[PDB]
């Protein structure tokens, strides 16, 4: 339910919208905030990010040495798991090219969703408070009570004629 | 090697603060760049002016709206003077606290009023003392009676004025 600045999932930009309802959005559900929970942590290389020098992941490490894939795939596998809202993963095909020396990897994570807490900071109320009557209906009555009497005299004389 | 004043624009203020982007994470995504840029540009505007703030409050450079102001702390009121021979007698009237009007003396405080060339004093044998002008900036009836005050409690003073030699 962690709210942020709503990402693109296309292009990396901020996600503006369609242009038939331009502006800025929030990511709300649960899903499209780990995602981009996921891929800026994914993103930024370890180290690079000033004010913080302990975030980001050392790609460092492994691109540019002879390097085995298995002690890769624990290190991309746990960096997932840092997140608190991660239920597990699913699969995960590792593969490897040695003639174009490539590596990319597959896989799928499981994420719950949760409720709102609360409305108060988010657009809407859900009450109905009532409202004020109209002209002198409260002080002598109101016109209704006969309508739907005439109504139901009616739906009655149908009723007992057979159609 | 380096200036002693501090109080600068800060040079490139605009590419700073973009180099701190990760790792060009949202660089070619034209869309976040625009947001950063709108709000940093702000800044450049209001750091620039933190500098007249403090360079035009100089009685250098002070205009007559606030030169006043300047004026005003140290009893020299604008009377009927205008802004640019203004200046000059603050400066004269200022500068008169740490002088003892010697011959010396004298003709290095008539140098700040008329260029290198432009003045020249002749001395008389009992308390005669001359004046020459040659390339006024300034009318000087005003200027006048300053003039007047950094001299001997005793001097006999003339005044002549023209233009060149």
């Amino acid at each position: 339910q962690f709210k942020d600045l709503l990402l693109d999932p296309l292009t990396g930009d901020l996600d503006f919208g369609t242009p038939g309802d331009r502006g800025m959005r929030l990511a709300l559900t649960n899903q499209l905030s780990l995602r981009q929970r996921l891929y800026l942590r994914f993103a930024i290389w370890a180290g690079d990010w000033y004010f913080d020098e302990t975030f980001g992941f050392p790609y460092r490490t492994f691109v540019g040495k002879k390097t085995v894939k298995a002690v890769l795939d624990g290190r991309i596998k746990s960096e997932v798991r840092q997140e608190p809202d991660v239920l597990q993963i699913t699969d995960f095909q590792s593969t490897m090219d040695v003639v174009s020396r490539s590596y990319k990897c597959f896989f799928t994570v499981v994420t719950a969703e949760g409720e709102e807490i609360s409305l108060a900071f988010v657009g809407e109320d859900e009450y109905q408070y009532p409202t004020p009557p109209e002209s002198n209906v409260q002080l002598c009555g109101d016109e209704g009570v006969i309508i739907n009497f005439k109504n139901k005299l009616y739906y009655l004389i149908n009723f007992r004629l057979p159609k | 090697l380096k200036d002693v004043n501090h109080i600068h624009p800060l040079p490139d203020f605009v590419r700073g603060g973009f180099d701190y982007v990760p790792s060009d994470i949202f660089s070619g995504k034209e869309n976040f760049e625009q947001t950063l840029r709108i709000l940093l540009e702000r800044l450049e505007f209001i750091d620039q002016k933190m500098v007249e703030l403090a360079e035009l409050r100089t009685t250098l450079n002070a205009e007559d709206a606030i030169l006043d102001e300047i004026g005003r702390q140290l009893g020299i009121y604008r009377n009927g003077l205008n802004d640019p021979e203004y200046r000059a007698v603050i400066m004269i009237l200022t500068g008169n606290n740490s002088k003892s009007g010697t011959r010396a003396d004298i003709i290095a405080t008539l140098k700040q009023l008329f260029g290198e060339d432009g003045v020249t004093t002749y001395k008389g044998y009992n308390y005669r003392l001359d004046i020459n002008i040659f390339n006024t900036c300034m009318e000087v009836t005003d200027i006048l009676p300053e003039i007047i005050d950094m001299l001997p409690l005793v001097t006999h003073l003339r005044v002549v004025e023209n233009q060149g030699y």
